């Protein structure tokens, strides 16, 4: 904030407001339920998981669905801390639907 | 895939994946020995989280 | 045993404020170590709950607990070795002298693991840290097992 001001306008298309950054980055995160996941018409989509079938995954999607997936059909999720990182590669989670 | 992008993840992930930036790692942890880790951040960004 | 030790309860009578016989659970930590026992704040804590003890609302005590639990961590003083203690602060410093700047000691004794307050901290290092900044654990580490 304090340092943009040399693009200022252009900034908000650069960098976010320090509290939209802050806004996101604390915020309510429950990471052993919280997963992205395949799925058959959309890529990768995100959703929390329900239960376990011991081998297979059932989860709730983000609009509404559910489905139950094999153990690596699954993948994790970052915490609210990496949201729109600059560097992906800083994230602490490498995989495909993360990036 | 055929970017490079996703290879360069890989090689990551051999290796060390995530990587933080220095000041988007003082802020989001000082706290955790709040002291020492603030003093650090506060007293070379860079220095800080080391 | 006794080796009876009667100088426990003797202790005991000097720890207790009400003259009944009883010490709260409170002070069962910091009696322990005036006994001669060093057990972490951690596993006095683990202990007690352990055994369904509440150091949350009111105790009292009784010679009769608190000679079986100093009795319990008077085996945990074979954790005590001063090899690593020096050891610890010789990665702590660069160079070959045993010297850690002030506040390096003093930030890391308060607010790394089991708090210290910074009133404990600068009673412990009053006297042997000069002038220089430089505090060294040498003679440090010799003088704070010397109690």
């Amino acid at each position: 904030d304090a340092e943009m001001a040399a693009f200022g306008e252009a900034a908000p298309y650069l960098r976010k407001s320090e509290k939209e950054r802050i806004e996101a980055q604390n915020k309510p995160f429950d990471a052993k339920s919280s997963v992205f996941v395949v799925h058959p018409k959309q890529s990768f989509v995100k959703g929390t998981i329900q239960s376990k079938e011991g081998g297979k995954v059932t989860v709730k999607t983000e609009g509404g669905e559910t489905l139950t997936v094999k153990e690596d059909q699954v993948f994790s999720m970052n915490p609210p801390k990496y949201d729109k990182i600059e560097d992906m590669a800083m994230m602490t989670h490498l995989h495909e639907p993360a990036v | 895939r055929c970017n490079g992008v996703l290879e360069g993840i890989r090689i990551c992930r051999k290796g060390f994946p995530s990587r933080v930036l220095y000041a988007d790692f003082k802020q989001r942890y000082r706290v955790l020995n709040a002291s020492a880790i603030p003093e650090g951040q506060f007293m070379d960004s860079k220095k800080a989280s080391e | 045993s006794k080796a009876a030790a009667d100088d426990f309860k003797e202790a005991f009578l000097l720890f207790d404020r009400t003259g009944d016989a009883k010490i709260t659970a409170s002070q069962v930590g910091d009696i322990a170590r005036a006994l001669g026992q060093n057990p972490t704040n951690a596993e006095i804590n683990k202990i007690l709950g352990n055994p369904s003890k509440e150091e949350m609302n009111a105790a009292a005590i009784t010679f009769e607990e608190f000679l079986p639990m100093l009795q319990a961590a008077a085996n945990n003083k074979d954790q005590g070795t001063f090899e690593d203690f020096v050891e610890g602060l010789r990665v702590f410093d660069k160079e070959g002298n045993g010297t850690v700047m002030g506040a390096e000691l003093r930030h890391v004794l308060a607010t790394l693991g089991e708090k210290m307050t910074e009133e404990e901290v600068e009673e412990l290092m009053k006297g042997q840290e000069d002038s220089n900044g430089c505090i060294n654990y040498e003679a440090f580490v010799k003088h704070i097992m010397s109690v």
